[PDB]
Parts: C-alpha cells; structure tokens; sequence
C-alpha cells in the first residue's frame, strides 16, 4: 500500500543546463530544475533520478561507459551518481559557480571550470566501494583572467581546451611531460569565446566567440607557431552566439544564437548546411550525438527541448513543458496518459511511460482552470478563465462544443455527468452553478443557492447526484435528474475548498480552511468522520515575509484532495510543499511526501539562514539583475502587484512551491501531483519491500520451487502469493502449463484473487506472452467473475489495467492481423488483368 | 606496374581541355607517373619506385566513362563510393522510348532519381552508369529498372520520395 | 454510396459493393472518371460499420459467459 | 494583456464571437506533437463531413 | 545498493539466489508470443510515413547551394551503422554477385536451404527505416522470385509462433508496398502457392481474436454490470 | 445454438465489410499512384496535399 517512491516527473522536458546524450545515442539526459530526467528514445520510456540538488542544476556529464553521472548546480554543489543503480555515490562542493563539467574520453579523469580555474580531478571507480572522499585531485590550472565558459577534451585524453570570458582560449596538457606541447593561448576575439574545438586529427583548432566569429588555427609558419589561417563570421546582427558544439568526426559545427536560430555548418569550408529556428527565445543548449546524427537543443525560457536529425530534416522530438503553471491534471480512463491544463492557456496530453507530450490543444484565449475526462476516454471537458467550458474529442482532436454562460464570468471548476449528458461548472465570482447539456449545446439551467463562490464540484459516478461546495462554509447536494429538483445543504465548520466524492458515491470528503478533511455521508447527510490535517503540513517560510513558518497562515490547508480508487485512502496537497495521504477508515496519516527540496523556489525551508539577514533586508531580496552580462536579462519587465498572472519574468518574486491538483491512477497504484517543478508521479514497485501475507515457518522460496518441481501448481502459486515476492509469483506463473491453467485459476482462494489480477495486469502490459496472459485472464474471469462483479471497488484498479492490456496491445495486434486477412482475401480473390 | 585505359571517341577533347586538372591527383597526390598515348588513344599509368594504381585507374575510368572532373574526383576520394555500369538490354518500342522514360522531358526524371538517392547517373544512348554509395546505387538501379520495365511514373516518383527520406534516416 | 450512409440499409450496399468488386476488372473500376469521389464516400462509412459490427461480436460473449456459468453451476 | 497580468488574472471576459473556422481533412497522426509515438489514427473529418 | 548480493547461506539457481527471474523467451511453441523489444515498433512500422510527415519542420531550412553532393559519404576516420552506410562483402541481375546486399544474400541462401531463420533474425535485428527499405525493393518484376521468397520467409517465421506481430506487420508492409503486382499477377502459380500456404498457417490466428473478444466482453460485463 | 448462429451471422457481415474496406481503399490507392502528381520535395508535396485536402467550414465560438 503506502510505500510510494518517487517515480517520474512529467512535464518540463528541459529547464536549465546542458543536454547530454548517452554514448550509444539512445537516451538523452536533460536537466529538469534540480532533478535529471533520462529519456530513452528507442525503448520509448523515461525516468527521473530520485536524488535532488538544493538549487537548479547547471552542468551535466556522464562518461562514455555510461556508468556514472555527475551533476553540478549553480553554486558548485556536485553530486556523483552511480548510473545503473540510480543511487548517489558522493556529494562534493566545489566552492564557486561551475560553468561546465566534462569527463574524459578515456574515462579516467574529468575536468570542470570553476570560475577562472580549470580543475582536473580523477574519477572514482564504480566497483570500488564508497569512501569518505573518493575524488583525488589531478591539478588546478589558473591561466585565465575571467571566468571560463567551456571545456573540450581532445580525442585521446591528452589536451584540454578551455574558453574564457576573457577574450582568449587556452590549451592545457594533462600530464606534466607535455607542458611544452600546450603552452599557447589563442587571442584575437572581440567578445566572449563560447567554444573552442579540435578538429578530428588534432591539427586544427576552431575558436567560436560570442559576437559571431569563428577562427581557424593551424600550426604553420607565416618556425611554426599556431597561426590563425582564416576567419569566418556568422553575420547575425541582433542575435549573437549562445551555445556552440562541434562533432569533429563528421566536421559539424552547430551554433545556437540568442534569437532561437540555430545554424549548422561544415567547418573548414564554412558552408551553411542548415539554418532554422527553435522559436523566439534564445537557444541555451546544443549537444550532438556520438555518431553525429542527432542534435539536441534546449531553450530555457519556455522550457523546450528539441532533438532533430539533420541529414533527414525531421524533428525526432519537439517538446515543451510548463514551469510554475499547471492549474489541473487528470488521468485518462486507462492510467496511461495525464492531461494537463495549464495557465498559459493550453491542454497537453502527456504520455506517462515515455515522458513526452502526445497532443496539445490551444483554443482557450486565457488560462485553463480545470480538466476532466468523460464518456470513458473519448471526450475531455475543460473549463477556463475566459468564460468557456469547452469539450475536446480525443479521436479527431477537435473542439466539438463550447459552452458559455449569458453573463461572461470566468469558470474555476467543472464536473461532468457519468454518461456525459450534462456538464456543470462553477465560478469564483458568481455563486451559481451553470448546467449545460452536451448534446444540445444550450444552457440547461443555473443552480442557485450558494452564498459564496462555488469552490469545487463533483458528480457522483453511481447515483448521479451533484455535490458542490463553496466558500460560504457549505457543501450542497443537488438531485438534478428526474422530476425532483432537490437541494440538500450541509453546513461545515469553515469555507470549503477541494471536495472529492467517494468512488461508489455514498460519501464525500471536503477539505476546509481550518485544514481539516470532513467525510460526510450523502444519503443521511451526517459527518461520518474528519481528519485533523493542519499539523502534518510543511509550510515553508518565504524569503520576503516577516513572520515565521510556525505562525504563517498561508498554506496550512489542502486545496486539492482525491480518493483512492477502492475508496479507502485520500491523497491531498495544497500551496505547501507536503502532499499527504491518509486512510479514511482509521483517519490517520499514512505518509507525507516533501514535494521539493529546492532553494531556488520559495516556500521550501521552514527555517531560513540568518546569515542572509543583514542590517537592511535579506540578501535574497537584492535584485542583482543589473550585474547581468546582456540587456535581455538586465530588463525588469515585472509590473508591480502581479500574482499568478502570466509569464514568470513579470512577477519579481521567486516562484512559490505549490501543488494544484492530485489524482490517483485508475490502473496501477500511483498518484500524480501537479507541482511547480512538474507533474510529480509517485508509485510503488514491488521488486523491493518484502511484505508477506500470512506466511509460516515452512513457506520459503526454496519450498516454493520444490513444490513447483514436484508440480503441485496451486500449492506453489499460493506459496508464492504468501511470500509475495514478485519474481516467485512470476516464476510459478510461467511454470504452470496450459492444460491446468483453468483448474489452478478456479482453485485460487478468494483472498489472493486481487493479487493475481493486479500481477497479470502490470506484467502483461509489457511482457511478450500475449496468448499466455489472455489464457490466464479468460480462465480467471470465467472462474471467479461473479465475485469480481459483486466486489467491484476492490477489483477496480486491477481489472481496469487488464483492459489496458486487452485494448491497447492485444486488440491492436488483432487489428493488424485482421487487416492482413482482408488484404489477402482481396488480393487473391479478384481480377487484376490489364 | 602499369594500367592502360582507352578514351572513347566522345570524351577526348573535354579530357584535353581539362587535362590540367586531372594529372596532379595522379602525380603529387597519388604518386604515379602518367602519359596519354595519342597513338592508341589511351592513357598509360605506371608506378614509380618512390596500392595506388587501382584508385588512379578508377578515377581515369570515371572520366572516360563520362562523369565530369568533379564527380571523378568524388570517386577518387571518398572510399565508400562505387560506380555501376549496365546497358539497358532488358528499336521503336523497347529501346527508343525506354531511355526517354529514364531521362524524361529535359532530363528531369534522371535528375529526380539523382537527387532522391544521392547518386550521379550518366546516361549514354543505352549505357547507364551510377556513381554513389552502395545502398544509393541499389535504390537508383531499382528505380531505373522499374521504369525501363514499366511502372506508373506516379509509382516510381512516390518511391523516389520515400527512398530519399529512408536513405537519410537514422533508425 | 447513399444506401451506405444508413445503418439499416447498409448490408444491401455492402453486398452490391462485394459483387462489383469480385466480378469486375479492378483497373477499369479505378480508371472510370468519378469512381474515387465515390469510394472516398464509402470507405469511412464502411469503417464505421466495421467497427460497430465488430463491437456487436465483442459484446456477444455474454452468452459465452452465461454458458460457462451454467456449466460451473453444479 | 498587461491589464490582466496587473489585475492578477481575476478579471471579466469579453462577450462572444460566433466566428467561422475551417479545417482541412488530415490524419490525427499529423495533428500531433513530435515524439516517437502516436495517440489516434483517425481522420480529422467525420464520415458525414466527408 | 550498488550491486546485488546473493542470498546464499554461509557458515564458519543463481537467479533465485540473486532474487531475479528473467522471463523465458517463449513458454511453449504452441503459444503466440510478441517480440522482445519496444511495443511501438509495430505502430511505427505501420505508420512511419505519416509519423515522419508529422516530424517534418514547417518550412524548408535555408541551406547553402555550394554544398557537396556526397556529403553523407564524406565523413572522416562512433561509427554509423545505418543501412545507407552498408559495404559489400567480396551477370546483371538487380544485385550482382559482387554487389549483393546482406539481406538479399541471406534471402537467397534461405531460399536455397528452405530455412530462413537467419533471414528472420536479420529482419528482427534492424531498424524501421531499413525494414521499410528492404521490403520496398524486393525485385517485383520478372519471375517474382524474391517476393515469394519473402512470403515463405514470413510463413516459416510465423509458423513458429514467435515475433508474430513483427511477422504480421512485415506482411502488411509487403502488401502495401507491392501488393499491386501480387494483385496483378494473381493466378501466377508461385505467388498463389506461397500465399495459399501463408493463409494455411495464418488461418489459425483466430485463437487470439476470440480470446480478446471473450476477455473484452466479459471484463466489461464484470466491471460495469 | 443462439450463440453460434448469431455470431456466425455477425462474422458473416463483418467479413464483407472488411473486404470492401480493403478493396475500395486499394482501388483508391492504385488510382492515386497512377495519376496524382510527382513532388520529390517533401514541403512541396505537403503544400499540394494541404491545397487539395477536403475542407469544411465550422462555426466556432470565441
């Protein structure tokens, strides 16, 4: 149950820092703010590392063996991670702002640019155990005068080429014996050297600067002493160079400028191979594959990530996230993609397993407040601040209905009928609940009776009653259908935000501004029980506020809650950085998760460092934005009293940490929470956490495989269930033969039935034994499918992942073979004569 | 050791005026010695005492086959290049319009084949020679054969577009 | 083409399409001027009907389920 | 725009416009975003719209 | 936490000791079984024209005109392993005996030995672009020999109940590429014999159809009503 | 008996529905590859398909 680990981070493909490819250019490592996401683009799946920096990260590398990673944030706090175990080895604090870190090609060293010092360290072994201090220093080189902007190793790990903000670029040798091979600096530039690269045979050096020159350096005579033989210029006037890379095997210089435009050149010739644009924001990052066939770009401002093959001109992916803007989320009816409604006005359908956005929808002129699915995965209704509830058909990707009121008010919550006849939506400035029909697009009625803004709505999925809840401390139950027109008010203690309905529609749990969760029966409208939830909340102290976190009244309540799909738990979160999940029958806290440990966000620390408080204000309230290098981020475009508007540059304050919507997954034991860093996705995996179920002294792994070898298959399977080890359940499940699948499946006891159903679900999504798993499913449903029917909500998140296996892999396979059957029949039954 | 290469009676005066751009990759780049024997209308490439001769002879054979100087030098460098010669062989019907079906109006079908699969095709009256990479030659040859043996031009043009994309694609 | 736009009178249309297809020459059927602006009008209605009749086949297994329950009965 | 971002987007919307938007007939593979996968493979016009 | 320790008893079945179970490739040879790879390979191979037409940029990139023609070939010396960078190993048919591709040579040798197991290993190995390009150019002209070699390659392959979504999507790629020649010289004996024994092995895949029909109709009845 | 005869009739009609779907789209496919036009450039091909796709006018609400 309650041992949810951090699994994934949907949204925000890229935030800040350098993009890296793997050695086999399959995965790309992209910095989300303090995490690191790894997208495998071939096996279409993705994860996010569980470790966390205290600030937004700025530099990334992993060595060519793919075996260990090092990530540095924007004040030098590096973290070294064992890659294939996903578990952090060491934390090392370089003391100052590190521009780039880079491993060696041969792997044994790395080198990083900390200010004006190039410092070369030697890599620890992955198979050596942990030490107190595994990093051994090779050298620290100081030749530069201002900060270093880049590193480039040679092909053989012998020389290292650093580019400085001071207008030169130096070449350094690794060992002391070749000091006289690398003693030259490369002057001649007008602005910041943004890159310095070797050619393939290391007999040319190309040095590209900020203003748009690229110099070619060769070892000739006018002895031989590293002349510059040629200068090429990009001639981009208002734009200037932001990130360069060079793949020397295929001779490819990729440059990304400060106007979105990337041009890529073939370098000793300097011929424009291609030139196009990511967008309008500057291109902060370029990286190239190891074969040089893929290029990955990143623009930090809208947070967008490209990888683009350039031989074929075709975007491998062109994605874009959302920082500090997600007003809601909703899982699909098969919990395979999350639909996210975001403040810049758009809906995005994020695939979960591969972390990329499938479709996006922008027909709202202003911010979208709420998204909710309907008609079982066909339509998706969304209500917005421009005064529209509009329906989206996810089959033809169209907006087929737009519902407006006659009053032009901005809707802040919506709720759809089960059989999607009726859509209701409630505002934060009108006190009515607008009820439109979906077939005829008209306004069916307007339910009045609240005396405060309708904060949250829901429709009961079974008996179709409408539970609304508003800031007049009142929840209110409307029987709309069938001659009644009945209203039932329930008073509560303080003003309700976040109502959620039980899955079977018997009960409804509200959150209140006291920070309590009150669970009401609907039919006899009494309080079945409350949870006191204001002391188990982590409310941080902001940098600008003058009152402690113990005394702050800002975020000690939950503004969004969701029941579990069996109806026994509640996940909840708000404008604080703790998401808490409770179980309702005992009314106790199961677990409380910290949504972020970033200090670049605001409401994180409860206790701020008193070294930053000075004799005039904190030191994180001084705007050091006039010390910036260039005008486009020296500009202060933050018009004054703006909270939650648009465009994060127009706010002047650090982004607060907050959760706007939580959801339990309809198929597999997970929840998702829409934080500011992204859609945090938490789930339990059962490869770890030995959690047996009434075993005894004689039930063992060896005893299970002995009963399997002496082929009592029912005994072996229920011994595997009692151990509750997933590899044992898998091993016995594949050792049972097909003739006595239906005997075993009829004789599994009634308590181990949801175990085998959820195992077959989360196994058969990915495993290749399609006919075996459908044999098991047919045996189990024919054997005990009356028990499932009458214990519906027990098997409601296990049977719903079974028909995420049937309709999404098995029915697709059947569609392909049915196409082959009818093409065969037509191609051999007719007459193609002349 | 030596190689002889004949010069056909349609590529002798272009060879003569562009001879000054032919011999230095035979002499200072590759280290052979050369002489154009006007008597037997050929060229003798010998080695000196100060395996290059096959690549030099292939560069000269490209020039005598009728690829220009730059495409002959593209075969000279770029060791992953080949060149495939085939006659039609597969007169009013089968010959007087098959090579017009290859070339098309103003050479645009041959040009579309060339650009789609990144080869260079020189077309004689009935002798087709294809310069390029291996899979490039493969798809060019399949296209040429498809419309000498009779296919819709819409079919072979769609196949050229698909072949261009899938030849440039990774994975 | 316009008997197919129903769902009540589409079976007659599909049978006549089948006899036209398996009794005529396909190159002639294609190269009549006007016979693609009809087959674009009766590909998608037929795709809708194939989905619907396939779904009737799929929901026809409650008889198969009732049989396996009546067999389990004793 | 800047009045709304100043007014902290509590505001009141503009009334209405029954506009007219056309849509070409195109696969919903092509109406998607760039990633290795897809989500639906129907066409953007219905049978009755054809 | 960085390696895995064996749960073997000290004093003073390597999978069950190391707490793993690598799931076996296929359980029984009479059972349909998909391929060990991405699930999206079938959909990508079926729709990789319209997927790539999505993936195009919106307007042409402003390139340069003085660009070398053989630029993809003008690399240096992290190698490329694509189908366009193929080298031949070691008298005019479309693919000679010095210019034969590895796919055509393995197809022809499997046609000799009547066992295309190495061919099917090669097809399951390489990429969607190379699969499309190999099924695209299969000598569809004079005896249709290479087409029926591919057809009974797929028939032998899906006879063994492995990788069968890949064998069905390869057959869809063949019928989509040059099913016009298979439709035209339908009534040819070699093509009709190859397709008849293909349908003879393929007619027994309605197991999976009525299996997913039963599971769908019963699971929906059980879940709702 | 009801089950077998009913599902026999339903698969009997979905047989010719599938056959006509693949047959009519093969007719359309061979007419297209007979005489649609001939762009090798992807952008010009997609401009031609954008200019020759079916349009329909839909009354939206702003």
């Amino acid at each position: 149950k309650s041992d949810f680990k951090f699994s994934n981070l949907l949204g925000t493909v890229y935030r800040q820092g350098n993009i890296t490819f793997s050695d086999d250019g399959k995965q790309l490592l992209s910095p989300v703010g303090n995490r690191v996401s790894v997208f495998d683009l071939i096996n279409n799946k993705s994860f996010t590392f569980e470790y966390e920096h205290r600030k937004n990260i700025a530099a990334i590398d992993l060595n060519k063996q793919g075996t260990l990673l090092i990530s540095i944030d924007e004040d030098g706090r590096a973290i070294l991670v064992n890659f294939k175990a996903r578990n952090v080895l060491h934390h090392f604090n370089f003391k100052e702002k590190c521009s780039a870190v880079k491993f060696s090609p041969d792997g044994r060293l790395f080198a990083l640019a900390s200010g004006r010092f190039l410092q070369i360290w030697k890599t620890p072994d992955v198979n050596k155990d942990r030490q107190f201090a595994p990093f051994v220093r090779h050298r620290v080189h100081a030749g530069h005068f201002q900060d270093i902007t880049s590193l480039t190793w040679s092909q053989d790990s012998r020389f290292i080429l650093t580019t400085s903000k001071d207008l030169s670029a130096k070449i350094w040798s690794v060992d002391s014996e070749e000091k006289n091979l690398a003693a030259t600096t490369f002057n001649g530039h007008r602005d910041y050297v943004m890159g310095a690269f070797f050619s393939h045979d290391q007999e040319k050096i190309y040095t590209v600067s900020k203003d748009g020159a690229v110099f070619v350096w060769e070892f000739t005579k006018r002895k031989y002493s590293w002349r510059i033989t040629k200068k090429h210029f990009f001639y981009a006037n208002q734009a200037k160079v932001k990130c360069v890379t060079f793949h020397p095997a295929t001779r490819l210089l990729a440059v990304g400028f400060t106007s979105g435009e990337f041009r890529l050149y073939d370098l000793p010739d300097f011929t424009l191979i291609q030139q196009l644009s990511m967008g309008q924001n500057p291109v902060n990052t370029v990286s190239v594959n190891q074969t040089g066939e893929w290029l990955a770009f990143g623009s930090s401002k809208l947070g967008q990530l490209l990888v683009y093959e350039w031989q074929s001109e075709s975007y491998i992916l062109k994605q874009q996230g959302h920082f500090d803007s997600t007003n809601s989320l909703a899982y699909s009816p098969d919990g395979s993609r999350v639909v996210t409604a975001s403040e810049d006005g758009k809906i995005k359908v994020w695939d979960i397993t591969s972390g990329f956005c499938l479709a996006t929808f922008e027909e709202h002129t202003s911010s979208v407040t709420a998204v909710q699915f309907a008609k079982r995965g066909q339509v998706m209704f969304s209500s917005s601040l421009d005064g529209t509830v509009r329906a989206w058909d996810l089959i033809r990707y169209r907006n087929f209905r737009t519902f407006t009121g006659t009053e032009r008010i901005q809707f802040n919550c919506l709720a759809v009928d089960p059989s999607g006849e009726v859509v209701c939506a409630g505002s934060l400035d009108n006190f009515d609940i607008h009820v439109w029909s979906v077939q005829t697009g008209q306004l069916l009625d307007a339910l009045s009776g609240h005396e405060g803004p309708v904060s949250c709505l829901s429709f009961s999925q079974e008996n179709s009653v409408l539970a609304s809840a508003s800031w007049d401390k009142t929840i209110r139950i409307w029987s709309i259908f069938g001659r009644s027109q009945q209203v039932e008010p329930i008073e509560v203690y303080s003003d309700v935000l976040a109502l959620s309905m039980r899955p079977d529609g018997k009960e409804v749990a509200v959150s209140t501004l006291k920070g309590q969760i009150s669970i009401f029966n609907i039919e006899d409208a009494k309080q079945v029980g409350n949870i006191d939830c204001r002391k188990d909340i982590i409310s941080g102290r902001f940098n600008q506020d003058r009152f402690t976190a113990k005394n702050s009244e800002r975020s000690k309540f939950f503004t969004t809650i969701h029941y579990s799909f069996d109806g026994m738990a509640i996940v909840a979160g708000g404008n604080n950085n703790s998401i808490c999940l409770y179980d309702v029958p005992n009314e106790v806290l199961l677990k409380r998760f910290i949504v972020s440990r970033n200090m670049a966000l605001n409401g994180t620390l409860e206790f701020l460092n008193s070294k930053k408080m000075t004799e005039a204000g904190s030191l994180d309230l001084i705007d050091d934005a006039g010390e910036n290098s260039d005008l486009e981020d020296r500009i202060d475009n933050s018009l004054p009293g703006s909270q939650r508007g648009g465009d994060l540059s127009t706010r002047k304050m650090r982004p607060e940490v907050r959760v706007t919507s939580v959801q339990f997954s309809p198929t597999a034991n997970a929840f998702a929470a829409a934080s500011t860093e992204g859609l945090l996705i938490y789930s339990t995996n059962d490869t770890i956490l030995f959690d047996p179920f009434d075993l005894d002294v004689d039930v063992t792994p060896h005893s299970t495989v002995e009963a399997l070898r002496e082929k009592q298959f029912l005994n072996a399977l229920v011994m595997a269930f009692r151990l509750n080890e997933e590899y044992l359940i898998n091993k016995v499940y594949e050792a049972i033969p097909i003739k006595e699948i239906p005997l075993v499946a009829s004789n599994i006891p009634a308590i181990y039935l949801p175990r085998i159903l959820k195992f077959i679900g989360d196994f058969a999504i990915e495993s290749q034994h399609i006919e075996f798993n459908l044999i098991w499913i047919k045996a189990l449903l024919s054997a005990s499918g009356g028990y499932i029917n009458e214990h519906k909500y027990l098997f409601s998140t296990a049977m719903r992942s079974i028909q995420r296996f049937i309709v999404r892999v098995a029915k697709e396979v059947v569609n392909t073979t049915t196409d082959n059957k009818y093409t065969y029949r037509f191609l051999v039954s007719t007459d193609g004569s002349m | 050791e030596s190689r002889k290469i004949m010069v056909p009676p349609h590529r002798m005066t272009p060879l003569r005026n562009s001879w000054t751009k032919i011999y230095p990759p035979l002499v200072e780049h590759l280290k052979l010695q050369v002489r154009m024997n006007l008597k037997t209308k050929s060229v003798e490439l010998r080695t000196n005492p100060k395996g290059a001769l096959q690549k030099g002879a292939d560069f000269i054979k490209a020039f005598t086959l009728g690829f220009d100087l730059d495409d002959s030098i593209a075969l000279l460098r770029l060791d992953d290049l080949y060149i495939e010669t085939f006659e039609v062989k597969d007169t009013g019907d089968h010959l007087s319009r098959a090579i017009g079906r290859i070339a098309g109006k103003d050479g645009k079908t041959k040009f579309a084949i060339e650009n789609a699969t990144r080869t260079r095709i020189v077309l004689a009256d009935s002798k087709i020679h294809i310069l390029g990479g291996f899979t490039h030659i493969r798809m060019a040859r399949e296209s040429v054969v498809s419309l000498i043996l009779g296919s819709p031009p819409g079919k072979v043009y769609g196949n050229l577009r698909t072949v261009a994309s899938r030849l440039k694609e990774r994975y | 083409r316009d008997w197919n736009t129903n769902a009540k009178t589409h079976t007659i249309a599909q049978r006549t399409i089948r006899c036209i297809l398996m009794h005529h020459n396909i190159a002639k059927l294609s190269e009549i001027p006007g016979m693609v602006k009809i087959v674009d009008a009766i590909i998608p209605y037929t795709q809708r009907h194939f989905t619907r009749v396939d779904n009737l086949v799929e929901q026809s297994y409650i008889l198969d389920y009732a049989l396996v329950e009546m067999d389990k009965l004793f | 725009y800047k009045l709304d971002v100043l007014s902290s987007v509590h505001f009141v919307p503009k009334p209405a416009s029954t506009s007219l938007e056309i849509r070409v007939e195109t696969p919903t593979i092509s109406m998607e975003d760039a990633q290795p996968l897809y989500m639906s493979n129907a066409s953007s016009l219905a049978p009755q719209e054809i | 936490q960085f390696k895995t320790v064996s749960t073997r008893t000290i004093d003073e079945l390597n999978d069950i000791d190391f707490n793993t179970y690598t799931s076996l490739e296929q359980i029984d040879k009479e059972l349909l079984t998909l391929s060990i790879g991405p699930r999206s390979k079938m959909n990508t191979l079926l729709h990789l024209d319209v997927i790539r037409k999505r993936s195009k940029p919106k307007e042409a990139p402003k390139k340069s005109e003085k660009l070398p023609f053989f630029l993809q070939l003008s690399g240096e010396k992290s190698v490329r392993e694509g189908i366009a960078h193929e080298t031949p190993e070691e008298f005019k048919v479309t693919g000679r005996l010095g210019f034969e591709s590895h796919f055509t040579k393995q197809l022809r040798e499997g046609s000799q030995s009547k066992d295309y197991s190495s061919l099917l290993a090669t097809l399951i190995n390489f990429s969607p672009a190379a699969v499309d390009l190999e099924i695209r150019s299969l000598n569809s002209f004079e005896p249709f020999d290479e087409i029926v070699w591919f057809i009974d390659a797929l028939t032998q392959g899906l006879k063994s109940n492995k990788n069968f979504e890949l064998y069905e999507t390869f057959m869809s790629l063949l019928f989509k590429a040059h099913g016009d020649v298979i439709h035209a010289n339908n009534k040819n004996q070699d093509i009709a014999s190859a397709l008849q024994n293909w349908e003879d092995v393929h007619k027994k895949e309605d197991r999976l159809d009525d299996l997913v029909k039963f599971c769908m109709g019963v699971a929906a009845f059980v879940t709702t009503a | 008996r009801v089950k077998t005869e009913l599902r026999s009739a339903l698969k009997s009609t979905e047989d010719d529905l599938g056959f006509n779907v693949q047959g009519l789209k093969f007719v359309k496919q061979q007419w297209n590859l007979r005489h649609n036009y001939e762009f090798v450039d992807e952008y010009d091909q997609q401009e031609k398909e954008s200019n020759s796709a079916r349009k329909r006018v839909f009354g939206t609400v702003i």
